[PDB]
C-alpha cells in the first residue's frame, strides 16, 4: 500500500 | 489540542512487505531489510530540503532512534524537536540534521 503522511 | 504534530514539509510513507519488496525488483542497489521510511516528495521550502536532504532516499534512524514506518517517523517529527537522520550515499554513512517547524491550522 502507499499510505502517505504529508508531515 | 493545542500544540502538537510539527511541520518539515515533506511526504513519506511506511516500506511494507509490497513496497519495500517492489524497490528491491525495480532498484537493485538497496539492503536487504525491509524496515524503514521512503521519501516520497519534498517541498523546495522547507527545513527538508534545507537539511540536505532528498526525494530519493530511505529513513531509518532518527536523534538516536530506530525508525520503520511512515507513523514512526511522524511521532518523532513531534516528540523531538531536533532530528538527526542518517542517510548512507555511495559507500559512506552521513548524518543529517533537519529541524522541523511548529503550525497549526
Amino acid at each position: 500500500d502507499s499510505r502517505i503522511w504529508w508531515v | 489540542g493545542s500544540h502538537m504534530k510539527k511541520y518539515i514539509g515533506i511526504r513519506m510513507m511506511s516500506l511494507t512487505s509490497s513496497k519495500a519488496k517492489e524497490l528491491k525488483d525495480r532498484h537493485r542497489d538497496f539492503p536487504d531489510v525491509i524496515s524503514g521510511a521512503y521519501i516520497i516528495e519534498v517541498i523546495p521550502d522547507t527545513p527538508a530540503e534545507a537539511g540536505g536532504l532528498k526525494e530519493n532516499d530511505v529513513i531509518i534512524s532518527i536523534n538516536g532512534q530506530s525508525v520503520v514506518s511512515a507513523n514512526d517517523v511522524s511521532d518523532v517529527i513531534k516528540r523531538e524537536s531536533t532530528l538527526n537522520m542518517v542517510v548512507r550515499r555511495g559507500n559512506e554513512d552521513i548524518m543529517i540534521t533537519v529541524i522541523p517547524e511548529e503550525i497549526d491550522p
